[PDB]
């Protein structure tokens, strides 16, 4: 009810970032959202004086036919001051996300700062001038919002903290994750429990009764794996090396000398190779080798996390995180890519918001993607497919990676 | 007196840090102080200056030009906050939808009925230079929006809007435009519906003490704007002439294809390409140049385009937009976009990307992003395409191809030249097909090496090389291999280069190595390629580095 002074970091201005085109769909969503929040007093009409703009558009949440208001605050959130992650939440049975979100409206937001948060909703072909906003309160998606509502979360979580010690609830953005070990009937019903104990403060929330589901526990460790054959060919031969030549980047005493001594001669390229027994065991102790953990791999919450994705065929996906190359710290792979079988690009937004919601839950953040996509397709079609109420970084691959074949 | 509603001021601020101007008064003619003195009082009369005492520190000088008074306010424009700016993005003609009437009313006055911010005017302050320099200047300040001032137009169109938003939104059968000091009133009434909806809009503004002139515009359709031509049921691009010439300047040729360019949306097929290869690397405006027998023919071609006029139609929400691409060579793409046949609402060009190498089909991809991206901006959704590009290539391209991509709704449509995948890489190596093991090498100071392979069968070359690098080398092997094997050919590198290359798929390169590459590899039924690190002992794979 009073506000907490927020400021800008040093010697930097608001954002200005242009509002990208939105379909004639997206913009009826928002004057409809919009007139509503600004009945209820959420958000202000600006003058010309406000030269400040941040990106606005619209989605649909999985599983819903309801519009919600996605602001992309980025740009705003590097600009904007700085104000323990739990170790157990990626170790549950079960994590159900909730949208949260609609709680920051309840907190007013410090009245010097409002200016800082203009949006603008453009008009078909610009033919009427673009309805401009402002914010009153805390704005979903607003790195300040959960930093400013973290006190009156705490108390409003407190009486089901309590009767519940073995939850665990962890919230990044807009997002609430509870984590419980269980049977899933009975933790429905924590979450619906949880709900209600929320509800209650509130007194509607359009989209607090969703449940999204999450079984981080059957996530895991996905390690680098060799062939085992009766009959290798040259080619089989030439490719194992190669892999084995990549994998001695990040394990140390890979060796592919004997290997490389049965690729003696110029020989057909389907042509079979027996293996000598110098080579088996040298084989053998790299299997051995690929068995272990990868050496001196540590998380440090001071660096940025690197996400890189490859497209591998017929609807698979690989990717890994690290912070340091060849220091993986989660890798794994994606089989499925639903409701886009002949949509690459749906299949990859579907993807980055995968890996990010499995970077929030294991460290509290978000990585920065590196995607193998042309930056002009991308940013024309990521918003349609778009699904989560916060947005990561990304950058964009332009030369093939040779990698990709080793992780098929 | 009828009591009228005040404008709501704009709160305005200096720049952080930055204090008014403080800029010295040029010395006038006794003739032009006459001139400004009397013009400020019929000003002050009006309301629009106030005469103000010593105290204020601020001046911005003032000139008289032949009178008539001008107040340079540049100085104060660079100490002024910066504004949102409405009229950035400008409405497309093939977005507007057709009307039966547009009436046009004069807003002009309504403009000085605008206040300036009270705490801002001090910063307008100038100052009239007495007769003779024997008394003190008469200072004046600004109590509305100056001509000339940086916030004038931002203040003065926000200003309206908020007056115009009510009506508009209780009359939603019309649509309302504002342009300099003009209202633009569309509609599809019936006239006397139409002129009803004028009336009452003026009867709207009245409330603000907002006066337009009885006397009717002498503007009427077609209307000349933002380098368009309005009609009531279509659209065109202002007359483009070609100026004939014997000789061709720099800046000509800029200013060509300009005019080019700008009648591209709604000409089909204006090329620009050769004309521009013209402008590469130099900008000396007054440097004459030759133009290629390339570029006669494009200019040629473009004046038969431009020979008599074409128009655009409007668009009708209640149908759908369809977009169609031609390849015209040379990196060069052309658009037209319609809701019925023979009838283009706009058209357009794409041209290729400068880089090392690229495909047709990657650039037929990116003229599909840039039609969609503008058609959302001008009909906020995405055309149906109708591309010559068939529905099996597209997808042996984008399933096969490493990147993520997508085209929306589309269809092919057979009209040459058609998009095409010149060639594809085998995914296994090929049995019975002779393997070539390829290298080369080339000596970083004296530039010279070598490139060459060996094969299973035996076959085995060297090519002795001058002014080379090791990437040319290692491309230089695989076009060799590629020459000396038959119709199916298994090679094998250690180039990470040269994969990087093939595995993006060229079918043009600015190289004319890969460019060779790419015909030896249309050539032949089957190819598989094979990488390997290099110097770990593998077979047939460089010793040859001597
Ligand atoms: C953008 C715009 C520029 C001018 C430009 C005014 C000037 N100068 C005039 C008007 C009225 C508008 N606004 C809109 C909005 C929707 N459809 C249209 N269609 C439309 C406009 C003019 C003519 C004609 N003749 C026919 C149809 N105009």
């Amino acid at each position: 009810i009073e506000t907490v002074p927020v400021k800008l970091k040093p010697g930097m201005d608001g954002p200005k970032v242009k509002q990208w085109p939105l379909t004639e769909e997206k913009i009826k969503a928002l004057v409809e959202i919009c007139t509503e929040m600004e009945k209820e007093g959420k958000i202000s009409k600006i003058g010309p004086e406000n030269p400040y703009n941040t990106p606005v558009f619209a989605i649909k949440k999985k599983d819903s036919t309801k519009w919600r208001k996605l602001v992309d605050f980025r740009e705003l959130n590097k600009r904007t001051q700085d104000f323990p992650h739990p170790a157990g939440l990626k170790k549950k049975k079960s994590v159900t996300v909730l949208d949260v979100g609609d709680a920051y409206f309840s907190v007013p937001l410090d009245e010097d700062f409002r200016k800082y948060t203009a949006f603008t909703i453009p008009s078909i072909n610009n033919e009427t001038p673009g309805i401009r906003y402002q914010y009153n309160v805390l704005p979903q998606g607003w790195k300040g919002s959960p930093a400013i509502f973290q006190s009156s979360m705490t108390k409003i979580l407190e009486p089901f903290k309590k009767q519940n010690p073995d939850i665990v609830i962890y919230q990044y953005m807009d997002d609430l994750y509870v984590g419980s070990d269980l049977e899933i009937g009975q933790h429905r019903t924590k979450i619906e429990e949880l709900r209600q104990h929320l509800l209650r403060w509130g007194l509607e929330p359009p989209f607090l009764w969703m449940g999204y589901e999450l079984h981080p526990d059957k996530w895991t460790v996905q390690p680098i794996v060799l062939p085992e054959k009766d009959s290798w060919t040259v080619n089989d031969i030439q490719k194992l090396v190669g892999k084995l030549n990549w994998a001695s980047q990040i394990y140390p005493g890979i060796k592919v000398r004997q290997l490389s001594k049965l690729l003696r001669g110029t020989k057909a390229l389907t042509e079979v190779i027996p293996l000598t027994e110098e080579a088996e065991l040298e084989l053998a102790e790299n299997r051995e080798i690929l068995k272990e953990p990868v050496h001196g791999v540590y998380y440090d919450p001071s660096k940025d996390l690197i996400a890189e994705i490859q497209k591998q065929g017929q609807g698979q996906w690989t990717y890994q995180i690290y912070q340091e190359p060849f220091k993986n710290l989660k890798t794994g792979k994606y089989a499925r890519m639903r409701g886009a079988h002949t949509n690459d690009v749906k299949q990859l937004t579907e993807a980055v918001q995968k890996i990010t919601t499995e970077s929030i839950v294991i460290w509290g953040k978000t990585p920065k993607f590196k995607l193998p996509i042309q930056k002009e397709t991308w940013e024309t079609w990521w918003t349609e497919y778009w699904q989560a109420t916060w947005i990561p970084e990304w950058e964009f691959v332009n030369t093939p990676p040779l990698v990709k074949l080793w992780y098929q | 007196m009828v009591p009228i509603s005040p404008i709501e001021t704009v709160p305005v601020k200096l720049k952080p840090g930055m204090d008014g101007p403080k800029v010295k008064q040029w010395p006038l003619t006794e003739e032009k102080i006459k001139a400004l003195v009397e013009i400020c009082t019929e000003m002050e009369k009006e309301g629009k200056i106030s005469k103000i005492g010593p105290e204020n520190p601020y001046n911005t000088p003032v000139f008289a030009i032949k009178w008539r008074k001008l107040v340079d306010f540049r100085e104060l424009n660079k100490r002024t906050q910066d504004f949102w700016e409405v009229q950035l993005g400008i409405p497309h003609p093939a977005g507007l939808k057709k009307k039966k009437s547009v009436t046009v009313l004069d807003v002009g006055d309504a403009y000085f009925s605008v206040p300036l911010d009270e705490d801002f005017r001090k910063y307008t302050a100038f100052t009239i230079p007495s007769i003779n320099n024997e008394t003190p200047g008469i200072r004046y300040q600004y109590n509305v929006l100056p001509q000339g001032w940086k916030g004038s137009p931002a203040i003065f169109q926000s200003s309206m809007t908020k007056i115009l938003e009510p009506f508009a939104a209780q009359n939603p059968d019309i649509v309302i435009y504002q342009y300099m000091d003009d209202l633009y009133v569309g509609s599809d009434l019936e006239i006397g519906q139409h002129r009803t909806k004028i009336e009452e809009l003026r009867q709207h503004l009245l409330r603000w003490g907002l006066t337009t002139p009885d006397k009717k515009h002498q503007k009427e359709p077609p209307f000349l704007w933002m380098g368009y031509e309005l009609h009531p049921d279509k659209w065109t691009v202002q007359p483009i002439v070609l100026p004939e010439k014997d000789s061709w300047t720099v800046n000509d040729i800029q200013k060509l294809v300009g005019k080019l360019n700008w009648a591209s949306q709604i000409y089909p097929g204006i090329k620009v390409r050769q004309l521009s290869k013209l402008l590469r690397g130099t900008k000396a405006l007054t440097e004459v140049i030759p133009l290629t027998e390339e570029a006669e023919l494009e200019l040629a071609e473009n004046r038969e385009i431009l020979k008599e006029p074409v128009h655009g139609v409007y668009y009708d929400p209640s149908k759908d937009l369809i977009a169609e691409i031609q390849k015209q060579g040379q990196g060069q793409w052309t658009y037209q976009i319609y809701q019925e046949p023979f009838k283009n609402l706009k058209t357009g060009k794409y041209a290729r990307m400068r880089g090392a190498h690229t495909n047709d089909v990657k650039q037929l991809t990116e003229a599909v992003q840039k039609i969609t991206t503008e058609s959302i901006v001008i009909w906020g959704k995405t055309p149906k395409f109708k591309l010559p590009i068939q529905k099996e290539t597209w997808e042996t391209w984008w399933t096969e191809y490493w990147q993520a991509t997508w085209i929306p709704e589309w269809e092919f449509v057979n009209t040459p030249p058609l998009v095409k995948l010149w060639y594809q890489l085998e995914k296994e190596p090929i049995v019975g097909a002779e393997t070539f093991y390829v290298d080369g090498a080339a000596n970083r100071e004296t530039k010279l090496g070598k490139a060459g392979y060996v094969t299973n069968k035996g076959r085995q070359k060297v090519v002795p090389l001058t002014n080379t690098t090791n990437q040319k080398t290692e491309l230089q092997a695989i076009y060799l291999a590629l020459q000396d094997s038959g119709l199916e050919v298994n090679i094998v590198t250690d180039s990470q280069y040269a994969l990087g290359i093939i595995q993006a798929q060229p079918d043009k390169s600015e190289s004319e190595l890969v460019n060779q590459i790419i015909e030896q590899l249309i050539k032949k039924e089957k190819v598989y390629l094979a990488w390997v690190p290099a110097h770990k002992g593998i077979g047939g794979n460089d010793k040859l580095s001597a």
